C-alpha cells in the first residue's frame, strides 16, 4: 500500500519533535510535500519549537569573549568535544559509503586537513581500519602531503619507493633522527616476511659497497631486531645471506640459537670444536649483536642454567669473537692472530664470576681488577648489563649504590660506550620510589646528573642536552636542570661551542643562579 | 533581541511575509543569527549531513559556555582590582538584564546582583514585581530590596511569622501525655533548626538595617498579642546568627553574649554558679 500514512509520520516525528528545522531535513519535506497532506502546519511545526539555541549561543559566546577569556579556549573546547562526537559515533560503513558515493572526498575534507586535530582524527580512524576505501585513501593521500603498512606491501613498487624514500631519510638522519625515520619504515619492513626477505637483500648488496655500506648493514641489523620484536625468527635469513653457506655446522648452529633466542652447550660446543680446529670458520660469521646479547644474558644474569666443562667454553668462543684479527686477503682470511685472545678470556671468566656470585663491598675490593679489565670492550659491556639488570631491580638504590661508579671507567675509556651509558642513565634519571623518598629519588637523580655531565665532557654532549631540553619541558624539576648547570658551569672550560649552547642556553633561561651563570649567559650571547 | 540590537521572530516572519523570494530571505536570517566563526559556515552543512542538527551543538556549547559565563561571574566578584572589575561586573549587568525576561540569564544576573554591595534600584524593584524573579533572585538582591526598602520584608515575613506562631499554638496544644518525653525537651538550638527562623537569618544575612527591621516588627507584634513566642524568636534569630558566627550582630550587640550564656541556663533549665 501507499507509505504515506507511515512515512508522512516519518517526516512529521522530525517536523514535531523540539528543534529539528535546521538541519535531511529537505529530504524528508521533500517526501512530505510529494505525499501531500497538510504542508502548512508542517512550517508551523518546524518552527515551533524553534527555541532559537543558536543566538542563545550568539550572546553566550560573545558574553564569554567579552570576559578576557582566550577565545582560543572556547575554539579548543568546541573542537574536543565535536571531534570526541565523531569519534564515539564515527561508522566505517558510513566512511565507505562517503567513498561509494564518491571516490575523493568532496572539499570538507580537504578544509579539515588543513586543521591539525582533524589530520589527527583522520590518522587515528584509518590507522586501525587497513580495507575502508575513504580511510587507506586518506592516510595514503596524507602520507603524499603515517603510510599504511598494508597499502605499503600490497605490492613491489608502492613498497620499494617508499622504502628507498625512508631509508634516505635514514641515512640524512645520522645516528639520532633515525629513532624517528627508522620506525616507519621498519614496521613496513616487518608486515610480511616476502616484503622482509626483499628488503634484507637489498641492504645485504647494498652493504657490499665500502662507501657507506656498512651503515646499511647497521640498518638492516636494526630491521632484523624489531623483526624480532614481532616475534619473526631471521635466522635463516642471515644464515643464507651471509657466509653461514660457507660452513653448514655454523649456519646450523648459529641459525638455531638466534632462532630461539637463547644459548644452548650444543650448538656452543659445535662452534667451539670448529674454532679449535685448524681451520676456524670466519669471526664475523659469529659478529651478530642478537647472539653476543645471548652471551651478556647468559654470562651476567643470575642463572642462567651453565656446566664448568662449559662456561670456559662459552668464555673462549666470546673471546674468540672480541679478539681474533682476521685479514682478507680478496675475502681471504690469511692472517689469523689469536695472540690478544687468551687475556681477553682470563679477563672474561673473572669478571663473569664475580657477576653471577651477585656481588657491593666486594666489589670494591676488587676494583683494581676491574678497572684493570674494564679496558676490554667486551668485558665493559658485560659488567655494564650485569650492572643494568642489578641496579633495574625496584629499589636497589636502598641498599648497596657503587655501581654507577664503574660506568665513570667505561664511557671515559671507550668512547662509542657514551650512547650506552647515557641510554641507561635516561631509564635511571627516571627513578620514583615510595619508599626512598622524594628527596633521596632527587639525591640519586642529582649523582645521575653528575654522571651526565660527565659524560658530557667527553663529548656526547648534543644527545645529553637534548634529552636534558625534553624532560625539563616534560618531569625533571627545575631544582634538578639548576643543579645540571650548577655542575656543569663548575666543570666546562670556555670557549663553548654554538652546538652546546644551542640546547644548553635556553633551557638555562629559566634560571640564573647554580655567578657563573650570568658569565656564562653573557659569554655565549656576546 | 532587540535590546541590543538583533532581530526577533516578528521581525523574521516581516522577512518572510510579502516576499517573492523566501527561501533567500530565511537563508539571509539564518546567516544574520548564525555562530559568527569562519570554520563553522562550511562545517554548518557537513553536521547537518548526520543527522545532527545546528541547534544541537549549539546546545552543547550553550551549557558549556553559560557555565563559564556564571564562574566567570563569580571570578570577577572574587578576581582583577576592585574598580575594574565591578566595572565589569555592572556592564555585563546592563548587557544581561535584557535577556532576564529570557529563561538564560535570569541567575546569572541574580549572581552579579549577590555580589556587588548596591545597585541602582530599578532592577530590584523588578524583582520584587516579577514572581519568578521573586523566587529565583540569590540571598543578597533581596537584602538589597530590604536594606533599601521594607516593604517586601513586612510581606515575607508576616506569613513566616504567622506560621511560627501556628506552630507554637500547634504545640502548644498537642494532646500527648508520658513519662518518656514533652514537648518542652528540645532546647532552643533544637528549635532553630526548623526552616523558619534559619531562613529569616538567610534573609537578614549579616545585615544591621534588616535585624532592626525584624526587631521592630517582633515588638509590635510582640505589644500587641502580650505573646512570649516573638520573644522566643528574637532569641532563636540572634542565636541563628550566632550559629553562622555572624560578627555583624553578634559582636557588636551587647545582648548577644547574654543570650549565649542563657542558652547554657536553658540547655541544663537551671542557672548554675
Amino acid at each position: 500500500g501507499e507509505d504515506d500514512a507511515e512515512v508522512q509520520q516519518e517526516c512529521l516525528h522530525k517536523f514535531s519533535t523540539r528543534d529539528y528545522i535546521m538541519e535531511s531535513i529537505f529530504n524528508t519535506l521533500k517526501r512530505y510535500f510529494q505525499a501531500g497532506g497538510s504542508p502548512e502546519n508542517v512550517i508551523q511545526l518546524l518552527s515551533e519549537n524553534y527555541t532559537a539555541v543558536a543566538q542563545t549561543v550568539n550572546l553566550l559566546a560573545e558574553w564569554l569573549i567579552q570576559t578576557g577569556v582566550e577565545p582560543v579556549q572556547v575554539q579548543e573546547t568546541v573542537e574536543n568535544h565535536l571531534k570526541s562526537l565523531l569519534i564515539k559515533h564515527f561508522d566505517p560503513r558510513k566512511a565507505d559509503s562517503i567513498f561509494t558515493e564518491e571516490g575523493e572526498t568532496p572539499a570538507w575534507l580537504e578544509q579539515m586537513i588543513a586543521h591539525t586535530t582533524w589530520r589527527d582524527l583522520f590518522y587515528k580512524l584509518a590507522e586501525a581500519h587497513p580495507d575502508c576505501l575513504m580511510l587507506n585513501f586518506t592516510v595514503k593521500l596524507i602520507s603524499d602531503a603515517i603510510t599504511s603498512v598494508s597499502t605499503a606491501c600490497q605490492q613491489l613498487e608502492v613498497f620499494s619507493r617508499v622504502l628507498r624514500t625512508s631509508l634516505a631519510t635514514i641515512l640524512d638522519g645520522g645516528e639520532e633522527n633515525l629513532e624517528k625515520n627508522l620506525p616507519e619504515f621498519a614496521k613496513m619492513v616487518c608486515h610480511g616476511e616476502h616484503t622482509y626477505l626483499f628488503a634484507q637483500a637489498m641492504m645485504s648488496v647494498l652493504a657490499q659497497e665500502e662507501q657507506g655500506g656498512s651503515a646499511v648493514r647497521r640498518i638492516a641489523q636494526e630491521v632484523q631486531r624489531f623483526a624480532q620484536e614481532k616475534g619473526h625468527d631471521a635466522s635463516q635469513i642471515t644464515l643464507a645471506l651471509g657466509t653461514a653457506a660457507s660452513y653448514p655446522r655454523a649456519c646450523q648452529a648459529l641459525g638455531a640459537m638466534l632462532s630461539k633466542g637463547a644459548l644452548n652447550p650444543a650448538d656452543i660446543t659445535v662452534l667451539f670444536k670448529m674454532f679449535t680446529s685448524m681451520d676456524p670458520p670466519p669471526v664475523e660469521l659469529i659478529r651478530v649483536p642478537a647472539f653476543l646479547d645471548l652471551f651478556m644474558q647468559s654470562l651476567f644474569k643470575p642463572g642462567a642454567r651453565i656446566n664448568q666443562d662449559h662456561k670456559h667454553k662459552y668464555i673462549h668462543i666470546l673471546a674468540y669473537a672480541a679478539s681474533v684479527v682476521e685479514t682478507w686477503k680478496k675475502n681471504k682470511r690469511v692472517s689469523i692472530n689469536k695472540d690478544e685472545l687468551k687475556s681477553t678470556s682470563k679477563a672474561v671468566e673473572t669478571v663473569h664470576n664475580l657477576c653471577c656470585n651477585e656481588n657491593a663491598s666486594e666489589l670494591v675490593a676488587e676494583l683494581s681488577t676491574l678497572y684493570q679489565c674494564i679496558r676490554f670492550p667486551v668485558v665493559a659491556m658485560g659488567v655494564l648489563k650485569w650492572v643494568d639488570w642489578t641496579v633495574s631491580e625496584p629499589r636497589y638504590f636502598q641498599l648497596q649504590p657503587v655501581h654507577l661508579a664503574l660506568l665513570d671507567e667505561i664511557s671515559t675509556c671507550h668512547q662509542l660506550l657514551h650512547p650506552q651509558v647515557l641510554q641507561l642513565l635516561v631509564k635511571l634519571f627516571e627513578t620514583e620510589h615510595s619508599q626512598l623518598d622524594v628527596m633521596e629519588q632527587l639525591e640519586l637523580k642529582k649523582t645521575l646528573l653528575d654522571r651526565m655531565v660527565h659524560l658530557l665532557s667527553r663529548g656526547y654532549v648534543l644527545p645529553v642536552v637534548s634529552y636534558i631540553r625534553k624532560c625539563l619541558e616534560k618531569d625533571t624539576d627545575i631544582s634538578l636542570i639548576r643543579y645540571f648547570v650548577t655542575e656543569v658551569l663548575d666543570v666546562i672550560a670556555p670557549p663553548y661551542t654554538s652546538d652546546f649552547v644551542q640546547l644548553f642556553l635556553p633551557i638555562l633561561e629559566n634560571d640564573s643562579i647554580a655567578d657563573p651563570v650570568t658569565e656564562f649567559i653573557a659569554h655565549c650571547k656576546s | 533581541l532587540q535590546d541590543l540590537g538583533v532581530a526577533n521572530g516578528e521581525d523574521l516572519k516581516e522577512t518572510l511575509t510579502n516576499c517573492t523570494e523566501p527561501l533567500k530571505a530565511i537563508e539571509q536570517f539564518q546567516t544574520e543569527n548564525g555562530v559568527l566563526l569562519p570554520s563553522l559556515q562550511s562545517a554548518l552543512p557537513f553536521l547537518d549531513l548526520h543527522g545532527t542538527p545546528r541547534l544541537e551543538f549549539h546546545q552543547s556549547v550553550f551549557d558549556e559556555l553559560r557555565d563559564k559565563l556564571l564562574e566567570r561571574v563569580s571570578a570577577i566578584a572574587s578576581e582583577g582590582k576592585a574598580e575594574e572589575r565591578y566595572k565589569k561586573l555592572e556592564d555585563l549587568l546592563e548587557k544581561s538584564f535584557s535577556l532576564v525576561k529570557m529563561p538564560s540569564l535570569q541567575p546569572v544576573v541574580m549572581c552579579v546582583m549577590k555580589h556587588l554591595p548596591k545597585v541602582p534600584e530599578k532592577k530590584l524593584k523588578l524583582v520584587m514585581a516579577d514572581k519568578e524573579l521573586y523566587r529565583a533572585c540569590a540571598v543578597e538582591v533581596k537584602r538589597q530590596i530590604w536594606q533599601d526598602n521594607q516593604a517586601l520584608f513586612g510581606d515575607e515575613v508576616s506569613p513566616l511569622l504567622k506560621q511560627y506562631i501556628l506552630e507554637k499554638e500547634s504545640a502548644l496544644f498537642s494532646t500527648e501525655l508520658s513519662v518518656l518525653h514533652n514537648f518542652f525537651s528540645p532546647s532552643p538550638k533544637t528549635r532553630r533548626q526548623g526552616e523558619v527562623v534559619q531562613r529569616l537569618t538567610r534573609m537578614v544575612g549579616k545585615n544591621v538595617k534588616l535585624y532592626d527591621m525584624v526587631l521592630q516588627f517582633l515588638r509590635t507584634l510582640f505589644l500587641r498579642t502580650r505573646n512570649v513566642h516573638y520573644c522566643t524568636l528574637r532569641a532563636e534569630l540572634l542565636m541563628s546568627l550566632h550559629d553562622l558566627d555572624v560578627g555583624e550582630i553578634c559582636t557588636v550587640d551587647p545582648c548577644h553574649k547574654f543570650t549565649w550564656c542563657l542558652d547554657a541556663c536553658i540547655r541544663e533549665r537551671f542557672v548554675d554558679s
